[PDB]
């Protein structure tokens, strides 16, 4: 009775222009003001491949331990829908830029290496606001460079799924190709789950979970779905292929449709884009353009600068945080002092003040001091109560 | 040979083309004749031949990531027959009769 | 309507020597149109006002002795599937009637840069699918050489406007013969350059891997000139070839002795009428009388050209025509109350019979379970067709044979017979499939209707094509006949 589940994740690359069009990737509040004949799918327009988007797509795939393709072409994924004007999304089918990678995660128990089967480049769709009995369509976001990441169906529980999204988000975040924030849509996720009673190869019903907007939220639907088809398997259940929407308020998944077969997207090579031949040199440039990722950054905090377990995980949760910590470290802040100060204190200050821009406020130059004034200068902690906040949203030193 | 009403209507659907059961029959035959016409390629020996996706042997034609401001909303809506509030207006009643 | 029969070259010089005013050149064109198109029906939207204005600007430049541009003050007709900023572009379909482009295609860009004068848009088969232009939603263009005959398809208006003395040059698009076949039917010179030689930015797509714009004129020389004004790389078209040498007139006028010419036996096969075959063989002799060396060769996979072409073209069409949903532009069904209806009704009411046939076929050829057996198969066959040429080109400079299996057929003769209509692409499709350049020049007449001689070249070797074409043309052409119709 393993509940087998895989995750389909899209990430928004933060480039200047769109994937196949020069239109800017960042738009204002005025609808359909961030477009051109290309994004509008006018007759006779052609796609022009954003070079950086490729460099970043293959930068994030390496950081994902994937084999980088040498030959990689784009394909059309054909489907009719108001926010997809050409009626085909330029994507990749065979030859995805990145294949067979993995990430290590820690779930109750120990380490589990989850495989990531592929990483391909795509273009985002426009937005369709449902107003009245009609629909409003804004093509401002259409064409925004996305990358699709599909896990191998290895994760084995709604919690492993969370751990997955966290590490993944974490690693992508370090490559500096996306803010990968789900509240901002720069990271999206869909889950696929099915149960197969032990001893046999046959599965029960399989479902695609839609409308999962937060790490925390995927787990909810995942574990709800798990229980939902857990009953179905036992009670009587009618095996089937389905898509399900997750209701944020009620916490349940609702059946929105029953697949009649496999969605036919008539995939086929995009003749308008000449193939990509990614050579060694090219792979090198982008290879080297990768920092030390979280895992090896954390393994660095273990024996060298021998810090704890909890500590290592949260200080490497973001590149900025981890950079801040190490910048503040040489500066003169005792290893532990700053660790405990970032772990909680600053982390709690950020969350409580939503001051997520850990960069345009308190700095390692400024913070470095406070810890010394406490270290020995003046004496101990309680003073740290408010010295910190002011020092964080205001000045430069004590 | 053997192209049913059912496939004719499944294709029409994949193509978003409206057809009447007074056009389906007519289309079943047409496709059939066209396919028989298409079947001619089967007399060609392609064992081990790679598919030609591109005739011109170019490579890596990429565009530098430099944005170019888009056209005015006015220009973007200028040709659309239905619009409201600076967007394209369309029906969306999701009932499996209409859709 | 006095210089309405002058070549681009002569008209060019007649304007540089100030022997004629650009404004009057245009006055002559519209005069010609007003008098002749009522019968020919080759023009769709006319751009008279703008044309008038541009010429007035050109008179000044003439006077100031600043006449720049390879085609200065030269009249031009543009196939209506080629975007013209501000000018109604319909692809001759209900789906796009009233459509006004908000951007400029690259060839038009290039053509304006050379100071040509947009006279208007030409008629064609709906969305370039057809071999007689009879599918147009607007009108049926007729063959100047015989008014009971078709002009060819899909660029019938382009071949007809030139043969009828309405413009010295026109643009067409060739996907499987849409430039060469109409030219052959109307006894004029038409060329489909190498795939990648002319930007496709602004070309309403039929089959992306097969489509290509090219010119049609009354003589080989004017044609090479026009190709120089539209060739070249374009950052707007990723598949445009980075080849600078865009000179096609340099080797024109040079002899062809020693030229190795391959005459595919399959090009004189069973589908070729007796008269077309006799004319081409007399053409082979003409080429021999000119020194060229002509020997039989085989392009075994020729027979597969039409089917692999229809499967591939239709398939791509079943994707390139999907943007047409009447949402952002084009025909928008009024009786639609649901989203499904909106797509299904707009598309079914906006597209004609043939267009829907292709889409049906194409959508089917790409669908689950059939993909490998139809589309993929065709693509492999495409490889076979190109290999044939690769082999022949290992020992020959050019390839010759008829452009079309027969003379032009009658209006209404094959309009209700798509299968026989298709057979007319026998000799043209292998070229797009291989992505080669191919040109058609007249080489005879059977019962008044012109026969086409086609030269297929190596990639980007259009210049060699113009060289041998010009040579042959000095021995035969219909230069003096257009004037008489
Ligand atoms: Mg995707």
């Amino acid at each position: 009775f393993e509940t087998v589940i895989g995750l389909e994740v899209h990430v928004e690359l933060k480039t200047d222009s769109k994937m196949f069009s020069p239109s800017p990737a960042h738009f204002g509040a005025e609808p359909n003001s961030n477009t051109n004949v290309i994004d509008l799918a006018y007759p006779g327009v052609l796609p022009v491949v954003n070079k950086r988007a490729v460099d970043w797509a293959m930068r994030a795939a390496m950081a994902l331990n994937m084999e980088i393709a040498t030959e990689s072409k784009f394909d059309r994924k054909n489907y009719f829908y108001p926010d997809n004007p050409k009626a085909y999304q330029i994507s990749q089918f065979d030859q995805p830029i990145g294949e067979n990678g993995y990430i290590d995660i820690e779930v109750d128990g120990e380490t589990k290496r989850i495989g990531i089967t592929r990483l391909h480049m795509e273009e985002d769709a426009g937005k369709s606001t449902h107003k009245g009995e009609y629909s409003l369509v804004d093509l401002n976001r259409q064409g925004t460079p996305l990358i699709e990441i599909v896990s191998e169906p290895d994760i084995r529980s709604p919690k492993e799924a969370y751990a997955y999204l966290e590490k993944l988000r974490s690693i992508i975040q370090y490559t500096g190709v996306s803010d990968v924030k789900m509240e901002e849509g720069s990271l999206r996720c869909d889950a696929n789950i099915s149960l197969r009673p032990y001893g046999q190869e046959k599965f029960g019903t399989k479902a695609e979970l839609k409308n999962l907007n937060s790490f925390n939220y995927v787990r909810k639907g995942l574990e709800y779905e798990e229980k939902r088809q857990e009953e179905e398997l036992l009670n009587g259940g009618e095996i089937g292929q389905e898509t399900r929407r997750f209701d944020e308020s009620t916490g349940k998944t609702i059946l929105m449709r029953v697949k009649e077969g496999s969605d036919d997207y008539r995939y086929f090579p995009e003749p308008d884009i000449v193939p990509l031949y990614i050579d060694d040199a090219w792979k090198e440039r982008v290879r080297q353009t990768i920092p030390e990722l979280p895992d090896e950054r954390k393994a660095k905090y273990v024996n060298e600068l021998g810090l704890p377990a909890y500590d290592a995980h949260v200080l490497t949760l973001t590149k900025e945080m981890s950079d801040f910590f190490e910048s503040t470290i040489e500066h003169g802040a005792d290893v532990k002092l700053t660790s405990n100060w970032l772990m909680g204190g600053v982390n709690e200050y950020l969350n409580k003040n939503q001051v997520e821009l850990l960069d345009t406020k308190l700095t390692p130059e400024n913070l470095a001091g406070m810890i010394k004034l406490i270290e020995d200068g003046t004496m101990s902690s309680k003073i740290a109560k408010k010295v910190f906040p002011e020092l964080a949203a205001k000045g430069g030193n004590a | 040979t053997k192209v049913t009403r059912e496939e004719v209507e499944h294709i029409a659907n994949l193509a978003r083309l409206q057809i009447s059961p007074e056009e389906t029959e007519e289309m079943a035959n047409t496709l059939e004749s066209i396919l028989d016409f298409a079947k001619q390629n089967d007399s060609a020996d392609t064992e081990g031949v790679e598919p030609t996706y591109h005739v011109l042997d170019l490579q890596n034609v990429l565009r530098e990531d430099k944005a170019i401001k888009g056209i005015p909303q006015e220009l973007a809506l200028k040709n659309a027959k239905e619009t409201e509030d600076g967007q394209f207006k369309v029906p969306t009643i999701m009932n499996e009769e209409d859709a | 309507m006095s210089i309405r029969y002058e070549s681009v070259e002569n008209l060019l010089t007649l304007i540089k020597d100030k022997k004629i005013k650009p404004s009057d050149v245009v006055k002559d064109i519209y005069d010609a149109i007003e008098e002749t198109d009522p019968t020919i029906k080759s023009f769709l939207a006319l751009d008279k006002e703008n044309a008038i204005k541009k010429a007035q600007e050109l008179d000044e430049l003439q006077a100031k002795d600043q006449m720049d541009g390879k085609l200065f003050g030269i009249p031009m007709g543009i196939k209506d599937n080629i975007i013209t900023n501000g000018l109604e572009t319909t692809c001759a379909s209900k789906m796009l009637e009233g459509f006004v482009p908000i951007y400029e295609s690259t060839v038009m860009e290039k053509l304006h840069k050379e100071n040509a004068v947009l006279i208007g848009k030409l008629n064609m088969d709906e969305f370039a699918m057809g071999g007689s232009t009879e599918t147009s939603y607007f009108k049926k263009t007729v063959n100047p050489f015989d008014h009971k005959a078709v002009p060819g398809g899909s660029s019938g208006g382009s071949a007809a406007a030139v043969a009828a003395g309405l413009v010295p040059l026109s643009l067409g698009s060739d996907t499987g013969g849409s430039i060469r076949q109409p030219a052959a039917y109307c006894g004029v010179v038409g060329m489909k350059p190498t795939y990648g030689r002319v930007s496709r930015f602004g070309l309403v797509a039929f089959a992306s891997s097969l489509d290509q714009i090219g010119p049609l004129t009354r003589n080989v020389k004017d044609n090479a000139i026009v190709l120089e004004a539209i060739s070249g790389a374009d950052v707007n078209d990723s598949t445009s070839a980075p080849v600078d040498d865009v000179d096609f007139t340099s080797e024109i006028g040079k002899d062809i002795k020693g030229l190795k010419v391959a005459l595919p036996k399959e090009y004189l096969g069973e589908g070729v009428a007796d008269d077309v075959k006799e004319a081409v063989q007399n053409a082979v002799e003409t080429l021999k009388s000119l020194g060229a060396v002509v020997e039989e060769v085989s392009l075994p996979n020729t027979k597969f050209g039409i089917p692999s072409y229809y499967v591939i073209a239709s398939s791509e069409a079943s994707s390139n025509l999907s943007r047409f949903d009447g949402i952002r532009y084009g025909y928008h069904s009024k009786e639609a109350h649901s989203l499904e209806e909106l797509y299904k009704m707009s598309r079914s009411e906006g597209f004609g019979k043939e267009v829907k046939r292709r889409i049906f076929l194409g959508t089917f050829a790409l669908s689950s379970g059939y993909y490998d057996a139809y589309y993929k198969k065709s693509q492999k066959v495409r490889t076979l067709i190109k290999n044939d040429f690769d082999k022949v080109f290992e020992n020959y400079d050019v390839v010759v044979g008829p452009t079309a299996p027969t003379t032009a057929f009658n209006l209404g003769e094959e309009i209700d017979d798509p299968l026989t209509m298709y057979a007319n692409d026998l000799l043209t499709t292998p070229v797009n499939l291989a992505g080669l350049p191919g040109i058609s020049v007249p080489c005879g007449q059977s019962n008044g209707r012109p026969i086409g001689l086609q030269f297929i070249g190596k990639p980007f070797d259009e210049k060699t094509l113009y060289r041998v074409a010009y040579q042959y043309e000095t021995q035969y052409n219909l230069h003096d006949v257009y004037e008489k119709l």
